[PDB]
């Protein structure tokens, strides 16, 4: 613990204090993470033991790697691989000349081949957002924070509702489905999808029903036509306003045939239409995928 | 049938190897017995039954006293606390509402304080180094149901039960992989209830046939036929209600031809 010099804070997840941090005698720069123990109370919490066991098997180039497990009795810290910058501040820093095409298809492959990992290897990451996805000088991005991740079962079994950041948060988690899987981050990515296409984030809700109008108002109020069961869902009204889809050319005007084809699966209201990360990779949107390096 | 199905099979299968404790772990412990153990054992099923946990947490528990154990030498005075402080990991890891850390102490009858059972915890997660996401034989039962025609709730009920039962007796059961357990419990399950076999199916999934999972069912049959005799009851108690079915009052099968 002595060999760390901590450099400043770079964020606050789910929970604990990240630091920017070198090690005094190799010179490596890594990032800190700080969760406090202060042991009267409830021992270590259960967003730490599930994200160290999940991580410590979850090694895969676009997921960020936990290097170690520091564990003094008065507090725990985590070690991980430095990353610059998340893509927020990325996605801020080119809100006018928005980033190009080739940077986006390469970051969603990125994405994919790390959430199919996931989703793979049995665990929900549950908090898919654009402040998680972290990226280096290289043009690589990777999923951080899983603080809020999961073991799933096969099959699944009801796990916690109160889930996912709420502008990515999935319309199954609004409406009350007793039951959620992989589809939920699938969602997210979608959002994310489309929110480095236009600048702007997709489904901007401040509450939960504002939240789910915003995603209607876009993608139309489902239906049993489109998805088989919402107007029986615990939280479904009927007095929900009925909203006509949208057109994704206004919703998405940069996108070519490919990527609307490929947001209209992310974004099916029904979970089990929804696209999956492995299938996705499939996508022809993907076929001239490149590697570009941000001018960063 | 889920989309990942196949994958996750494959990879359990690939912790389920990394995961296992020491074969004969029991006999470098100086003071505690395989008997000791299914004492444990058995009060855990209580516990999980007294605050309503998934038998997966149940699995999980046994899994790390056993990988614990392992490497500890542990006086018997102390066993429950190493239990109760795998159980409280088992209910964070996987419980949506886990008991709290006064419940867990409450359910000792005070034998140990917050302090103590905090520390365990603490010590416990060192010795694992923290890898708590282990394949129990709960997981490969569930995925091998997926491949029943159609899904006979009797033979599920019947196969947890049996795989639980397995949980409670180190000697013989911690020869065997998890995977081959949830085998040797879904045929003999299988064949008790309907007289169908391990299915075609499952061979093709598993590579198991049943020539492979003969050493493990001949001996979970012997545990089957002597359930009701055994000095750990709580498993049977458990699968006597209606939730289970009363599967544990059906009579087990005279021979398995085999
Ligand atoms: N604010 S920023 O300049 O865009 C930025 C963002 C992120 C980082 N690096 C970072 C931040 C971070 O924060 C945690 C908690 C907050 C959400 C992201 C994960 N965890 C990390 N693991 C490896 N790098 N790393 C550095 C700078």
């Amino acid at each position: 613990m002595e060999n760390f010099q901590k450099v400043e804070k770079i964020g606050e997840g789910t929970y604990g204090v990240v630091y920017k941090a070198r090690n005094k005698l190799t010179g490596e720069v890594v990032a800190l993470k700080k969760i406090r123990l202060d042991t009267e109370t409830e021992g270590v919490p259960s967003t730490a033991i599930r994200e160290i066991s999940l991580l410590k098997e979850l090694n895969h180039p676009n997921i960020v790697k936990l290097l170690d497990v520091i564990h003094t009795e008065n507090k725990l810290y985590l070690v991980f691989e430095f990353l610059h910058q998340d893509l927020k501040k990325f996605m801020d820093a080119s809100a006018l000349t928005g980033i190009p095409l080739p940077l986006i298809k390469s970051y969603l492959f990125q994405l994919l081949q790390g959430l199919a990992f996931c989703h793979s290897h049995r665990v929900l990451h549950r908090d898919l957002k654009p402040q998680n996805l972290l990226i280096n000088t290289e043009g690589a991005i990777k999923l951080a924070d899983f603080g809020l991740a999961r073991a799933f079962g096969v099959p699944v079994r009801t796990y916690t509702h109160e889930v996912v950041t709420l502008w990515y948060r999935a319309p199954e988690i609004l409406l009350g489905c007793k039951y959620y899987s992989t589809a939920v981050d699938i969602w997210s990515l979608g959002c994310i999808f489309a929110e480095m296409v236009t600048r702007r984030a997709l489904f901007p809700g401040d509450s939960e029903i504002d939240q789910l109008f915003r995603i209607f108002r876009t993608l139309g109020t489902p239906d049993e036509v489109v998805w088989p069961g919402v107007t029986s869902m615990p939280d479904y009204k009927p007095s929900f306003p009925k909203w006509a889809r949208q057109d994704f050319s206004k919703v998405v005007p940069p996108l070519d045939e490919d990527g609307r084809s490929l947001l209209s699966q992310m974004l099916h209201y029904d979970p089990n239409k929804r696209i999956s990360a492995k299938a996705a990779l499939a996508h022809p949107f993907f076929q001239d995928v490149t590697k570009p390096v941000p001018h960063l | 049938v889920p989309d990942y199905h196949e994958d996750i099979h494959t990879y359990l299968r690939e912790m389920e190897v990394k995961c296992k404790p020491k074969v004969g772990y029991m006999k470098k412990q100086p003071d505690i017995t395989n008997s000791m153990r299914a004492i444990l054992v058995d009060w855990l099923v209580e516990v999980g039954e007294e605050y309503k946990l998934q038998n997966e947490t149940l699995h999980l528990a046994v899994n790390y006293i056993d990988r614990f154990l392992s490497s500890m030498s542990v006086l018997r005075g102390k066993l429950q606390l190493v239990g109760t402080a795998a159980m409280l990991l088992a209910s964070k890891f996987e419980e949506i509402y886990p008991p709290e850390v006064a419940e867990f102490v409450y359910i000792t009858d005070d034998t140990y304080t917050k302090k103590q059972v905090l520390r365990m915890e603490h010590l416990v997660l060192k010795v694992l180094t923290f890898d708590l996401a282990a394949p129990t034989v709960n997981q490969f039962l569930t995925q091998y149901f997926l491949h029943q025609q159609p899904a006979n709730c009797k033979v599920e009920s019947l196969a947890m039960f049996l795989g639980e039962l397995s949980l409670i007796d180190a000697d013989p059961y911690l020869k065997y992989l998890p995977s081959v357990i949830a085998g040797a419990a879904f045929h003999l399950a299988l064949y008790t209830v309907t007289g169908q076999s391990w299915p075609e199916s499952l061979i093709r999934k598993t590579g198991y046939t049943l020539e492979s999972l003969k050493p493990c069912l001949m001996d979970l049959h012997q545990t089957y036929l002597k359930a009701p005799q055994h000095a750990q009851q709580s498993i049977r108690e458990k699968y006597k209600n209606s939730k289970y079915h009363g599967v544990s009052l059906l009579n087990p099968p005279e021979t398995l031809n085999l």
